[PDB]
């Protein structure tokens, strides 16, 4: 039985509407304490640091699934920080409360390695070597300059 | 959203002197692939004009395109007073963008120039100052250049005029030469353009009396 | 998304005298009506204190009000280069904003002061000009001023400081006056204040 997030972004931001569906051929638990839902799968109105640490599942027929909200304007989300070659690497630039962003720009070691008008997700079709680094995205929250939690990537192997 | 635009003038000396050309710079910034084709329209006091060269996008560090226009300008069309626009057309904008640009309205005034020698108490330093004191000009643009027996000195720089009093504007050029230099008795000049002087010129000098 | 956050530093006599009292402003704009509550810390080389005055707040044109706070600095807490840093706390921004501000950082350099006369050809009008050459000295800050025989002189523009080939900032004070004193002939004397001077004064005069 494996919990699945969805959207699957384990990273968040607070105010972002997190979903865990509990996935058998239900009870809960949140840091090891009872989840109070029963139901086929438990609902996150409104992120806060409050719901952090593990999360587990138990449907009457889990291994951890960890959740980090962090806070701030801008928050860079990929399904993991570790990719060998020839693989697919898909960035997010996601705002706080999914917020009109403009003038988009991803950045690796601090370099600017694409751009867009409006808030766009950032795809490298397949990875080399020479894009595993140091990224964070940055753009136009209103009239406000404002840039991304920084995250280390890797590709091996 | 953007392409953000930006609109440039003619530096001062190209307008004033004959022998020189003119021209108004359209700048384009912040421009993606996904639409990355620009187009630009000018006008002369609201009539379209066409003679202007697009340069070729030239990609930037960050990811987008960079675009320019330029349009050669006449002298006393410029000097005149005339209004000129660009007109930006793009696929991203959803009204094109419209920045215009004319030179500084108000009655112009005829600077008076003065050159100024050396402090005496400078001379006990390896090299001393030259400074020419222009003052009493309307609008703020003005040239201002220096030389020596006929090359232009190197060792000048212009602070960025200052609002009178009077409503005039004032500035201070500080060239500065070998104190060796200084005491032979060599010539040097202070050059200074602008639109309210006879042939957009005039000179003063200063030496050792 | 706001409001923003603008930080200001002292002005350069209120540091260079022990007399005045420097303070840096951390003004707060864009403060919606929604969201007015607007909390501060202040904080010194990483260190928060609380001798900081927050202002009333102050409506705004736009329809959107305007705050501010002030913190006194000690004198020799700025010109020592101490970072001060100005976190505005509110529920318009998801995580406080802090703004930051500094000495220049860098050597000092002495300001070499030189007083100059008018030209022999601006004798041949009804006012003349006194200039106060400044040069030679970093940080950017400085004030200049001008007296007569001790008093306060009133007819001067001064340029704004000018980045010179050596490293060095330059700049320029124009003092104005009638023809008849410079020949009066009456001392005048364009006065500085900078971190480079003894006792962060210094005078230069010119007479006949
Ligand atoms: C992606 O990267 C882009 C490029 O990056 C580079 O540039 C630097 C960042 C560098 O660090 C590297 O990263 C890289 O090199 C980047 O684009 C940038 O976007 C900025 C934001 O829009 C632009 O800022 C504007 O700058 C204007 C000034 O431009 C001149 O000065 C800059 C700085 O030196 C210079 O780079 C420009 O080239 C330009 O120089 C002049 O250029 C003209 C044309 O070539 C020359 O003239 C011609 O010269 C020929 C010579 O052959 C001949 O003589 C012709 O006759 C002559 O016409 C000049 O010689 C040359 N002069 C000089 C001194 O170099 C600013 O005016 C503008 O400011 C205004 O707008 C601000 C808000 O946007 C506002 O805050 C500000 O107050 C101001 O406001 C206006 O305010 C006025 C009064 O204050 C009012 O009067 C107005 O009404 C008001 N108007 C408005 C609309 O508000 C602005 O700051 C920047 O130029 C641009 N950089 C480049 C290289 O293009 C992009 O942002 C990046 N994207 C992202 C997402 O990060
Ligand atoms: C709604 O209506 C609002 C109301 O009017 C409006 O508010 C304005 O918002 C503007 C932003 O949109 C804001 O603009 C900023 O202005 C900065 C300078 O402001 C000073 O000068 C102005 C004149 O040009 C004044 O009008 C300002 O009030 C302010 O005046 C200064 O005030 C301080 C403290 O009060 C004072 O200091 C104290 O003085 C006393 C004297 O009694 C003592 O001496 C004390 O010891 C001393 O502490 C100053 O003397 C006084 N100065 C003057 C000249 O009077 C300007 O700096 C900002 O620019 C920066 O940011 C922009 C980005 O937006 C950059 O493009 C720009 O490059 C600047 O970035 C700085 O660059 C530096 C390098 O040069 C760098 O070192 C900095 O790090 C960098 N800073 C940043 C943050 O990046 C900016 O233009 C304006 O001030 C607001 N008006 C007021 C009155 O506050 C609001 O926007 C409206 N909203 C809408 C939606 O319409
Ligand atoms: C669970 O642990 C996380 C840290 O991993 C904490 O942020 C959160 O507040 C805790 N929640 C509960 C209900 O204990
Ligand atoms: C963002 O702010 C940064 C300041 O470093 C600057 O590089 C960039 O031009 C600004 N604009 C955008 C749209 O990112
Ligand atoms: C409403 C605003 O007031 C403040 C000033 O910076 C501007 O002049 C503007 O008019």
């Amino acid at each position: 039985a494996v919990v699945f997030l969805e959207p699957q972004w384990y990273r968040v931001l607070e105010k972002d509407s997190v979903t865990l569906k509990c996935q058998g051929a239900t009870q809960w638990f949140h840091n090891e304490s009872l989840i109070s839902s029963q139901a086929s799968s438990y609902f996150i109105d409104a992120a806060t640091v409050d719901d952090s640490g593990e999360y587990r599942c138990q449907t009457q027929l889990s291994d951890p699934v960890q959740l980090e909200v962090h806070i701030g304007w801008l928050l860079l989300q990929a399904p993991r920080w570790v990719f060998k070659e020839e693989d697919p690497i898909h960035l997010r630039c996601h705002s706080w409360k999914n917020t009109a962003l403009h003038k988009v720009t991803y950045l690796q070691n601090g370099k600017g390695r694409k751009y867009f008008h409006h808030n766009s997700d950032f795809y490298i079709p397949k990875a080399t070597l020479k894009d595993s680094g140091s990224y964070f995205c940055r753009g136009l929250f209103g009239s406000k300059n404002v840039s991304s939690e920084t995250v280390q990537i890797t590709i091996t192997q | 959203a953007g392409p953000d635009v930006f609109l440039f003038p003619p530096k001062p000396k190209d307008t004033l002197m004959i022998s020189r050309t003119p021209e108004v710079t359209c700048v384009v910034v912040d421009v993606s692939h996904e639409d990355p084709e620009v187009k630009f329209n000018w006008y002369v006091d609201g009539v379209e004009v066409h003679n202007a060269k697009t340069k070729p996008r030239e990609e930037q560090y960050n990811s987008t395109y960079r675009v320019v226009s330029v349009l050669t300008v006449l002298h006393q069309d410029w000097l005149n007073g005339k209004e000129y626009k660009c007109k930006v057309s793009n696929k991203a904008l959803p009204l094109p963008e419209e920045k215009t640009i004319s030179k500084a309205k108000g009655q112009p005034r005829e600077p008076q120039v003065y050159t100024l020698p050396p402090s005496r108490d400078e001379l006990t330093k390896n090299q001393v100052s030259l400074t020419c004191l222009v003052k009493g000009f309307y609008p703020s643009d003005i040239a201002v250049e220096w030389e020596s027996n006929g090359q232009p000195e190197n060792n000048y720089k212009t602070t960025p005029p200052v609002l009178d009093s009077d409503g005039s504007f004032f500035l201070y050029s500080k060239l500065t030469v070998d104190k060796s230099r200084w005491q032979q008795g060599n010539v040097f000049s202070c050059s200074v353009m602008h639109e309210a002087l006879h042939n957009h010129y005039t000179q003063k000098s200063l030496s050792l009396s």
